[PDB]
């Protein structure tokens, strides 16, 4: 027979393709998720039938465009407000009277510019730098020499709220329903969304908080769990509940730096002085560890499995950091990763605070959270884990695992390692026995 | 079904869905970049005679070095995901023969009036 | 006449303007926004297949639940305003019908073609 | 032959290529651009009923005031560039008559769809 | 040579109350005398 070519239009087929996404957001935020468009009132799902589609969350570009997206957000949102560069002056500071805070007061500049005025404050220790006289009275705060510092506005809340992506038309999200997914291979249970669910931002170091849980058991993720470089990912099935406190009532007060502006800053303490800490139900992490334990000896040829705290590094690698109540909150996740676990009341981690944040590590930029009044309590779920293996040991005996991770991305990967973006293409042309008919 | 829904289905039972496909600041780059994608498909079946229709036959003979597959070999063993890969390297020839086949189409068929 | 002037006129009366209204930082949202409607409207009109078309006949039945009126009814008594809140909840019922039928009506044409 | 090598060629000879042509926050911009000066043709296309085709027969007379050549003097003694010259002062009144040939058309048209 | 001064000036420094003194070499098409044409002092031009 004699075939010939056949244009068909609205054919089922796409291709894998990079596009930019844009947020979406159910009807002052730091994410300005009022700019976002509304979200569909009943979102559809398509389920793809007969179709199986690879996956790799280590290759995944929406993590890329998301991080760039909360960068830029974030960036947007400190731009109307105060900066405090005339706040990098000569401190003299003694002690309260804990260790982590000192007592300082300074000269800073008035609504008129002839006149100036004393300043007292109180400071965490981290917030604080020895000037290089060595006198060890006088103090400067720790970014001067580095970038300028701005403060955040008070009237922003730093409080997450989920973000759905969303592609434009003509490109669609496929998402992966197996139940148990590495994030990596193929997925055999595949459907089609025009938005990704609600993804709430969260900034953590080395525990994942508030994320999706696993349905069943726990997974383990890595681009190469044989490579002691990469950073492996494990997804808890159920969550451990972390309950964080600040005890220490701070009373805010308000200077002018000039016309325009204000600087916050605790001037008192009310009632005593006491360390924040964060608090895990010891029987609730045990049961955990037993269980990430079990799954890692599977990869592992069943050697014991070791946990162990960061070797080093600065204070945002070995610490769990997060925000509560808008304060910043560094953790000793020691108390956690601790164990070791053979074939065969509850924990407090000491906390700390700073006030001088540089999140994206980025050089040039600092900002200066404003404190928040009164007590601060939160609470949250761990409902992940980044976690890394010791190596450049030949050991058969056991393995060691620390927690922390190499990067920001890492977080944004665990919610969007079930998603992947495609573009639709509707033409294409086979051969069929009909032919055009022409006038 | 849904959208992409017949995906996975034979290109034969597929071809019943080709209208549910054929509907449907980084918001405004969101927004123009969707007409354009739009746009290409729609200038390509305008030139090749074929707009206003989901399915157009044309003039141009099948090479069998495009594929060697029977009919039933096609549209009765094959999704469009794996046939669109079959013939990807051969994609844009046969885009071009259809463009020359058209206008030599529309040209004859001005002559014939221009006879009559 | 002019651009909207039929729009107190009996649906009858309007459909003779019709060829008359086909016609007709801040400015490029305005620009993109124009170019969306634009195409939304012809987007549908290609899938239907009744593009280049003021007024397209259809093979879809119409259903009495969707309206009980007579023609005369419908076309000497009432204004196309008046009409589109009677019809507004079966609109896109009406839309999808239309598809349907325009992908059968194609298949059909094709195979007919296989027969030459 | 490439994009724009007709150009040179004359008229007749280069109407057998036109499908080469057909095809294709500044950069923002530009994008829409592309699309407006696109579309601003496909419009007149479907004003003029001639949408979807290459080559389209009008109503419209030839009017001999605006070029008194024979149709030889024309298709092979004349590039595209040299003819869009000679008559450049009389497209606008060239387009307005299509319309308007096709506004009777339609008026036609109607009439037949009522009639079968 | 004469295309070159060596001036000096108090610049500002990390901290808002602390100034230091530079001294640096400039081409002296960008340097402008003072007003009053004393000689003994220089803006940039
Ligand atoms: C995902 O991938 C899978 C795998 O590729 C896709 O599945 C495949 O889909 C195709 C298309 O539907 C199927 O082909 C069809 O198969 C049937 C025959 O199968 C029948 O016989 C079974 C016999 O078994 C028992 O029951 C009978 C009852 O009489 C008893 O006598 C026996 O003793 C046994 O007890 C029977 O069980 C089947 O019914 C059940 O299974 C079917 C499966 O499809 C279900 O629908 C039923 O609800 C029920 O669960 C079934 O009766 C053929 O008859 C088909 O040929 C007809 O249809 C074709 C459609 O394209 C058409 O081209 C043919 O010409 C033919 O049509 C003729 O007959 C029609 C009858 O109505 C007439 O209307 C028509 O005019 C014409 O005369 C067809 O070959 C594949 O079998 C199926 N493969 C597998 C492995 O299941 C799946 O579709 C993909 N999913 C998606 C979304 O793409
Ligand atoms: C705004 O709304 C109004 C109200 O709905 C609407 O007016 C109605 O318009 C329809 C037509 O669209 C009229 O229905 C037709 O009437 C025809 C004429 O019959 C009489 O009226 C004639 C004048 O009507 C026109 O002009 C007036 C203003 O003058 C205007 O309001 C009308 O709308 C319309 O434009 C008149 O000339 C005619 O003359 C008779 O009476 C005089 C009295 O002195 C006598 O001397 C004459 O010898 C003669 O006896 C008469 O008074 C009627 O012919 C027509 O039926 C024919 O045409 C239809 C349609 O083709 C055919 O189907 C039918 O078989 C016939 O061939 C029909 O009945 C309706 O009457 C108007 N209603 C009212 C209350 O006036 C406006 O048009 C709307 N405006 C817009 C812009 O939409
Ligand atoms: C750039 O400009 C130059 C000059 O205009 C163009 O060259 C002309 O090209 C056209 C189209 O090919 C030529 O038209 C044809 O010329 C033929 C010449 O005859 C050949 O054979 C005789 C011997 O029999 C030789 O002596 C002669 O040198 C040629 O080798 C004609 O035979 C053709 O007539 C036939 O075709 C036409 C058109 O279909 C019919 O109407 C006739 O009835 C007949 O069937 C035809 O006339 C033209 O002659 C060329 N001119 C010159 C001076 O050579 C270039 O093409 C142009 N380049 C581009 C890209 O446009
Ligand atoms: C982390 O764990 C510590 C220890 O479990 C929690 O502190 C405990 O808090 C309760 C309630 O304030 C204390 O009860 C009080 O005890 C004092 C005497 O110490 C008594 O005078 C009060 O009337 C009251 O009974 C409890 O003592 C205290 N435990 C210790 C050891 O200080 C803390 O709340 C935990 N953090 C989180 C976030 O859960
Ligand atoms: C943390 O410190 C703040 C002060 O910086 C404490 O707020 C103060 O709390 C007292 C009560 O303990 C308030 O006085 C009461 O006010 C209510 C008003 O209805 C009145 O009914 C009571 O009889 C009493 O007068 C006081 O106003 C309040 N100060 C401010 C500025 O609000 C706060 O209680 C401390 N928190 C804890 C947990 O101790
Ligand atoms: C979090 O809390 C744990 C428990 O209080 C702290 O552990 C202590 O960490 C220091 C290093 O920062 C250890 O000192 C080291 O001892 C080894 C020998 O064991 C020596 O080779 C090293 O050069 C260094 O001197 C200290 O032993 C360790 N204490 C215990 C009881 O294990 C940890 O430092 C806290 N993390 C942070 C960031 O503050
Ligand atoms: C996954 O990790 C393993 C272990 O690091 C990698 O295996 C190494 O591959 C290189 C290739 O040159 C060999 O030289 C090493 O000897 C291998 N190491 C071991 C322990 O066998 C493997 O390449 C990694 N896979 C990818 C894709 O990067
Ligand atoms: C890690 O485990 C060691 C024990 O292996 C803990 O050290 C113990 O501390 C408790 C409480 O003071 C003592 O009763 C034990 O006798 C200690 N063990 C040894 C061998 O000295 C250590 O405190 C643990 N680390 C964390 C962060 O919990
Ligand atoms: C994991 O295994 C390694 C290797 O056995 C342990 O390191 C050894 O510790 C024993 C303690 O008696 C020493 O005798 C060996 O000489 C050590 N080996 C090396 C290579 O130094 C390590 O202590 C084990 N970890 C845990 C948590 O038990
Ligand atoms: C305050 O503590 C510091 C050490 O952090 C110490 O050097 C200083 O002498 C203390 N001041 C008093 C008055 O004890
Ligand atoms: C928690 O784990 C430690 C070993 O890491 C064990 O000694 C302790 O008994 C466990 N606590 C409970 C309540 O099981
Ligand atoms: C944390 O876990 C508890 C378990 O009861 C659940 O009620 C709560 O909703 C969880 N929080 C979040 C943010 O998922
Ligand atoms: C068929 O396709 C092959 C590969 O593109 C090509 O070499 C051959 O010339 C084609 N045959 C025809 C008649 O076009
Ligand atoms: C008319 O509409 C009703 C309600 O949707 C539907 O059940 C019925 O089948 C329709 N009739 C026809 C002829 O489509
Ligand atoms: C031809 O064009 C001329 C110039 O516009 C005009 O005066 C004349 O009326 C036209 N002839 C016809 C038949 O339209
Ligand atoms: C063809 O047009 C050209 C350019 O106007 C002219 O020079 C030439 O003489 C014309 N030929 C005839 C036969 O009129
Ligand atoms: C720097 O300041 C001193 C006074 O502290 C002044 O005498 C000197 O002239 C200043 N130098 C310049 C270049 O202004």
């Amino acid at each position: 027979e004699n075939l010939w070519v056949t244009v068909y239009y609205g054919v089922p087929v796409w291709r894998d393709a990079d596009t930019t996404l844009f947020c979406a957001s159910d009807a002052h935020n730091v994410w300005a998720t009022h700019a976002c468009v509304p979200t569909d009132p009943n979102p559809q799902e398509i389920h793809l039938d007969n179709v199986t589609e690879k996956f790799n969350m280590w290759k995944n570009n929406m993590v890329e465009q998301m991080h760039e997206d909360i960068i830029s957000l974030w960036d947007q949102s400190l731009k109307p407000c105060v900066k405090l560069t005339p706040l990098c002056v000569t401190l003299h500071c003694t002690n309260v009277t804990r260790e982590g805070l000192k007592n300082c007061s300074f000269n800073m500049t008035t609504e008129l510019r002839d006149k100036r005025q004393k300043v007292y404050s109180l400071f965490y220790r981290l917030d604080i730098v020895p000037i290089n006289e060595n006198q060890g009275s006088e103090y400067r705060l720790i970014n001067c020499n580095t970038s300028a510092i701005t403060q955040a506005c008070p009237k922003v809340s730093f409080e997450p709220i989920p973000i759905h992506y969303c592609t434009p038309a003509g490109f669609a999200i496929l998402k992966c329903k197996d139940e148990g997914f590495n994030g990596t291979g193929l997925c055999k249970n595949v459907s089609t969304v025009q938005c990704t669910h609600g993804i709430k931002p969260v900034v953590s170091t080395q525990l994942l908080l508030n994320g999706s849980l696993a349905e069943k058991n726990i997974i383990i993720r890595s681009e190469n769990i044989t490579n002691n470089a990469k950073i492996i990912i494990v997804q808890l099935v159920q969550p451990v509940t972390i309950k964080c406190i600040r005890p220490n009532n701070n009373t805010v007060k308000s200077i002018r730096i000039g016309p325009g502006q204000a600087f916050y800053y605790t001037g008192d303490i009310i009632g005593d002085i006491r360390q924040a800490h964060c608090n895990v139900t010891r029987s609730r992490w045990n049961k955990t560890l037993q269980e990430v334990a079990e799954k890692l000896r599977t990869y592992f040829g069943n050697k014991t499995i070791i946990f162990a705290q960061s070797s080093g590094g600065d204070l945002e690698i070995t610490t769990h950091s997060f925000n509560c109540g808008g304060e910043f909150f560094y953790c000793n996740t020691s108390g956690l990763f601790n164990s070791t676990w053979y074939v065969n009341d509850t924990i407090t981690l000491p906390c700390r605070i700073k006030q001088i944040i540089n999140m994206w590590q980025r050089a040039g930029q600092a900002m200066y959270a404003p404190p928040i009044p009164g007590v601060i309590k939160c609470e949250s779920n761990i409902t992940g884990l980044l976690l890394t293996r010791d190596g450049g040991k030949d050991n058969n005996v056991n393995e060691t695992f620390r927690p922390g991770g190499s990067d920001m991305r890492d977080n944004w990967r665990s919610e969007l390692y079930k998603y992947k973006v495609v573009e639709i293409e509707p033409l294409g042309v086979a051969p069929t026995r009909c032919k055009r008919r022409v006038v | 079904l849904g959208f992409l829904g017949a995906a996975g289905s034979t290109m034969g039972a597929a071809s019943i869905t080709l209208t549910v496909q054929a509907r449907q600041i980084k918001q405004l780059q969101a927004r123009v970049l969707a007409v354009e994608h739009y746009l290409r498909d729609q200038q390509l079946l305008g030139i090749w005679g074929c707009s206003g229709k989901l399915i157009c036959c044309t003039n141009v003979p099948w090479n069998s070095s495009w594929s060697n597959k029977s009919l039933d070999e096609i549209w009765n063993n094959m999704t469009w995901l794996q046939w669109d890969k079959e013939i990807n390297n051969y994609t844009q020839l046969i885009y071009r023969l259809i463009e020359e086949s058209q206008n030599q189409q529309e040209k004859n068929e001005k002559e014939l009036l221009e006879l009559d």
